[PDB]
RNA sequence: AAUGGGUAAUUAUAGCGAGCUAGAAAGCCAAAG
RNA sequence: ACGGAAACGCUUUCUAGCUCGCUAUAAUUACCCA
């Protein structure tokens, strides 16, 4: 019964596709890959992808494709399955063209018994909200949350995520409280609060028993190490990462 | 002086400046300033930074009066206090407060004190 | 049904006590621990949360067979008395512990009363080299007392729950006369006496005549 | 339920005072009969500014005439006709031996210092101060509360560690602490025909003397009996405050051989019961862990008024014989040696 | 007369106003007037500053006028607390207090007074 | 020797400075069609 | 002869439950000044 009782609805584009079509095999060479040949084999080969290979990535998940080709993926579904559906797409999809061709969703939240316009709408707005990072984004949930697919599917769901899990659920003294209390700290976030922060973590480093102090010290020199960065892109990932933390774990 | 964008870091830097227990090697590297003369001073700070989200400062300046006051006694019956204080120039922070604004930027100022005064030792 | 009953008291203190108040903005050489008083009439209260938290940890080393290590691991007969956190049924605790208020300022002031709490001065003698450090605390005074309200509910829950936990609210009581209210206690400032005892429904029906008999134990 | 109460009974061999901070000026009494009037300062005030007389009050104040009869606010009142006397405090009878001179100086006291008392404005002893004399009892003649409570060589061989006696929350770990386990209560509110303000009077080693001093403390009268309840909710509690009587015995024992010897026996008390030293003048030796203080308690003393050589003055009084308690003449009684008597109830 | 914004101004320029021992070059710097001295004046007003809180002034005010001759009796013994009530107008501000709130800037500003003094020295 | 008087030190010290639970649900709508 | 006319982002919902301002602590020391 853990995880919150919302309905997912992402939608991708790869970035650049005409630009990757027409222009596409001109760098390499002296313009001497940029036959036809090259580009209906590229064509049979992203058609073969969001034609084929989307239905084998969507195999186990609770989700459903509502379209799926060219270079559109707009599909419903539940939310850890959509998102787990993306990060597998696309980290399947950087495989399958070297690292070359981005692509770069939005997946919005919506809770149950909402139209379907007003979801498709709102999930389609992130994804330009996405669009327009660099190019290269996901845009989880809101105008906001926007990071880089390499930002974010290594830094945000599996490292901070699983260090996030792995802290809390070895344990039974810090709860949801403290989660909570760490997301504010982490939204509004003036450079006070980075001292509010130092003394919150100081004082529940002597609050927790001799058992659990390593392993709460390990985490609070790793959430403080990352909130007074200063770079930017690791005090919003961590926001992300606890509002998943919290999604997972909701009666 | 202290303004809106530096009031945290100054008071980093003064917990770093204030001398630690160099030699009694039992947990070392601690303050000779110790926590229970330091929250005395911030219970005053923090109880005119409750009062001046209501109350007018032309109600408070009774109260803002004696901070100087008991800034000054409290360094002069201990020396680690003396050191506080002067390390972190509190004296010429009290000397300008002027409206509210100022006065809740003291007011956070003794708690960021306070903050880097836990989280080191 | 439903029924809601009151019980009546007074804490009469014997060598008054002193339950800690707030300001850091006392003085020099003046009242450096204030006792709890009324923003207003700048008389003693005794606070509810005081009682409370003293009679729900006295009847926590009588009627906690396992003992407890944390609160809401009380033994349901002070879960539902109290209120657990945690108990799904027990989150209330079908008690209000009112605060108290002076009462009898003008009996104090037909004796020769400068004011309404006394300040004591008690340093502390250094064991070594005989030097002092005096603090200077505020008690309220000897024959201080104070309107003691307790609310008690009565729903459809209570089978036979209502006779019983009146061997514990006296049991409480009368356990307060042996402990402190808090303030220091090892040092005095506690010894109350519970005064007309007087149970009555403030609101539904009940019949007080039979809980009547044993508050007067 | 382990509050196991006690019943102690305290009584006053010796002149003791305790308390309240304040003390009166050398201007603030009336002795025109043989009780000395400590009135309300400001209604007496008040009243004589009716007189249309303060600013004469005034120069009265800060006349620096002799003859310290016409100095203490006695002749003020006799010269300049004021015979009211109707003001707020009280009144206490005399000792009878605080003036020494037989020539008159009589009211020629000068600075006593007040007594404890409640709002009502009754004495009594306070549970906190009875519970310090219990505390030194028990620290003395318990072995290990006496190795390294000591300097750790931080300053001026400064202080107590305060930690030989297992206290604190102490985060962890359970809840022992003894002393909240000792609990004592203040006593009953006695009345003001008990007190008579003695003097004080140093009476020193290798210069057989007794000079007096300027300190005239308002003490409680001996043999006057003032009951005590202490409740001991620790079965190890129950122990050391059962065990009082052989502690206060062994107290009494290492301080005379410590500190009695070398002064005559003459001036020094018998017990007659259990022997207890309640505060305000009975010397630092007892408020003191005095087998840990020798070389550390006279370091304090570089002024004009230091400690003599080492185990400094004994600090007797004159209050009027009874019994008999003094086994001496001239009445030299000891300051705050008083004796209790204890029984469970 | 002291007001609100000079109170503990009035009172550091007072403390760096007695004079010193001009001989006595042992620890030099050191006032004629000690510790004890002083916080006996601050035991005068210590009483009343409490006082004031929870009684009105109108049932006060003989303490505040006796209070006066405290200060004159207390100055008239020591030439060295004489010094103090004329360089702090002690004795000119007991005649103005008036109200409440001036009764607790007196009795609070002998509280400067005696920090001032703890903090040189 | 008397006679005048008190003088100095301590004015609170060490702590805890909040913890845990709840973090929006149920309807209209959408679904059922 | 206005992709327009008519249409409340509305109803229900306690910032609540639990929690001792508490722990240790003689207003004491020194005996002297002119
Ligand atoms: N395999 C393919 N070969 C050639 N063209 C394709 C292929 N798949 C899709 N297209 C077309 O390529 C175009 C790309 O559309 P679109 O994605 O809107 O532009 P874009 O190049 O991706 N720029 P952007 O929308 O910012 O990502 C569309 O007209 C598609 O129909
Ligand atoms: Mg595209
Ligand atoms: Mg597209």
């Amino acid at each position: 019964g853990l995880g919150i009782k919302r309905l997912a609805v992402v939608r991708l584009d790869v970035d650049d596709l005409g630009a990757a079509f027409m222009a596409g095999f001109s760098q390499q060479g002296n313009g001497q890959y940029s036959t036809l040949s090259r580009s209906a084999t590229f064509s049979r080969s992203m058609s073969l992808f969001f034609k084929v290979y989307i239905n084998q990535f969507a195999s186990d998940k609770k989700l459903s494709i509502i379209y799926a080709g060219g270079d559109d993926v707009f599909a419903i579904g539940s939310w850890q399955d959509i998102i787990a559906f993306t990060v597998e797409l696309r980290e399947n999809f950087i495989k399958w063209t070297n690292g070359k061709l981005t692509l770069s969703a939005g997946i919005g939240l919506f809770a149950d018994k909402t139209p379907i316009s007003l979801m498709a709408h709102q999930t389609g707005e992130l994804e330009e909200a996405a669009k327009g990072n660099e190019k290269d984004s996901i845009s989880l949930f809101s105008s906001d949350y926007t990071f880089k697919f390499d930002r974010f599917i290594t830094n945000v769901y599996d490292d901070k995520l699983e260090q996030i899990r792995y802290f809390f659920n070895h344990q039974d003294e810090r709860g949801k409280n403290f989660i909570y209390k760490l997301i504010e700290l982490l939204r509004n976030h003036d450079r006070m609060n980075m001292a509010r922060l130092a003394y919150y973590l100081t004082r529940l480093e002597e609050l927790t028993r001799e058992t659990d102090r390593d392993k709460f010290k390990t985490f609070k020199n790793l959430f403080y190490s990352w909130y007074t960065n200063k770079n930017d892109k690791d005090r919003k990932e961590a926001e992300l990462a606890l509002l998943l933390y919290i999604y997972e774990i909701r009666k | 002086i202290l303004t809106d964008e530096n009031y945290v870091d100054i008071a980093e830097k003064a917990i770093l400046k204030l001398e630690r227990n160099t030699r009694n090697r039992k947990n070392p590297d601690a303050f000779f300033l110790t926590t229970s003369k330091l929250r005395n001073l911030l219970s005053l700070t923090s109880t005119l930074f409750d009062e001046s989200k209501v109350k007018e400062y032309d109600a408070l300046l009774d109260r803002i009066a004696y901070l100087r006051v008991q800034f000054v006694y409290q360094a002069g019956r201990e020396i680690a206090v003396k050191d506080l204080i002067e390390k972190a120039q509190i004296l010429e922070a009290l000397k300008e407060i002027k409206d509210r604004e100022t006065l809740q930027r003291f007011c956070r100022y003794m708690e960021a004190l306070v903050a880097y005064f836990k989280f080191y030792g | 049904t439903f029924a809601k009953i009151k019980f009546s008291a007074q804490i009469r203190l014997e060598t008054g006590l002193h339950i800690g108040g707030s300001d850091a903005f006392a003085a020099i050489g003046a009242i450096n621990s204030p006792v709890i008083k009324d923003p207003i009439t700048n008389l003693p209260i005794i606070p509810g949360s005081s009682l409370k938290g003293k009679m729900r940890t006295l009847l926590a080393k009588v009627y906690n067979e396992k003992v407890a290590e944390k609160p809401s691991d009380d033994s349901d007969i002070l879960s539902r008395l109290f209120g657990n956190s945690k108990d799904k049924r027990f989150k209330m605790g079908r008690l209000i512990f009112r605060d108290a208020f002076l009462s009898n300022a003008d009996e104090l002031d037909s004796l020769g009363v400068r004011s309404y709490t006394e300040v004591k001065f008690e340093n502390t003698i250094d064991r070594i080299t005989a030097e002092a450090n005096p603090r200077q605390i505020e008690r309220a005074i000897r024959n201080s007392t104070f309107d003691f309200e307790l609310i008690y509910e009565i729903t459809d829950e209570n089978e036979n729950q209502v006779e019983e936990d009146f061997k514990v609210i006296r049991d409480g009581l009368k356990l307060l006369e042996l402990d402190y209210l808090g303030g220091s206690g090892s040092r005095g400032y506690g010894k109350v006496a519970f005064e007309n005892l007087k149970a009555t429904t403030v609101f539904g029906n009940y019949d007080v005549k039979t809980l009547n008999e044993l508050l007067t134990a | 339920n382990d509050y196991r109460t006690f019943k102690l009974s305290l009584l006053t061999l010796a002149p003791i005072h305790i308390g309240n901070g304040e003390k009166y000026t050398s201007r603030e009494f009336i002795y025109e009969n043989k009780k000395f009037y400590f009135p309300d300062m400001g209604k007496f005030y008040n009243k004589m500014v009716e007189k249309r007389l303060a600013e004469k009050f005034e120069a009265f104040l800060i006349q620096t005439r002799p003859n310290a009869r016409n100095n203490r606010l006695i002749s003020f009142l006799n010269d300049n006709r004021i015979a009211e006397r109707s003001f707020g405090g009280y009144s206490i009878s005399e000792t009878g031996l605080e003036s020494d001179k037989n020539p008159n100086s009589a009211g020629a006291i000068n600075e006593v210092n007040k007594f404890i008392r409640d709002a009502f404005g009754n004495p009594y002893i306070p549970g906190s101060s009875l519970k310090g004399a219990i505390r030194t009892i028990l620290m003395n003649t318990t072995p290990k509360w006496n190795n390294e409570n000591a300097v750790n060589d931080f300053g001026r061989f400064p202080k107590e560690n305060k930690n030989l006696i297992p206290w604190g929350p102490k985060k962890g770990k359970e809840y022992d602490d003894l002393f909240n386990a000792i609990r004592v209560s203040d006593s009953k509110p006695f009345d003001n025909k008990s007190l008579i303000l003695v003097q004080k009077w140093d009476y020193s080693a290798k210069t057989n003397k007794a000079k007096p001093l300027p300190l005239y403390r308002e003490s409680i009268s001996p043999l006057t009996k003032i009951e005590f309840e202490i409740t001991t909710t620790t079965d190890e509690a129950g122990r050391l405050i059962e065990e009082l009587g052989k502690r206060a015995q062994a107290f009494y024992k290492d301080y005379k051989a410590f500190f009695l010897s070398e002064f005559p026996d003459d001036k020094i008390q018998a017990n007659l019961q259990y022997p207890i030293y309640l505060g305000a003048g009975s010397g630092a030796w007892t408020k003191t862990l005095f087998k840990q203080a020798d070389g550390i308690l006279q370091r304090r003393y570089s002024r004009m008024k230091t400690k003599m050589v080492k185990k400094g003055v004994l600090k007797l009084t004159k209050a009027p014989l009874k019994t008999s308690l003094v086994k001496n003449h001239e009445s030299f009684y000891e300051m705050g040696k008083a004796n209790f008597m204890i029984k469970e109830i």
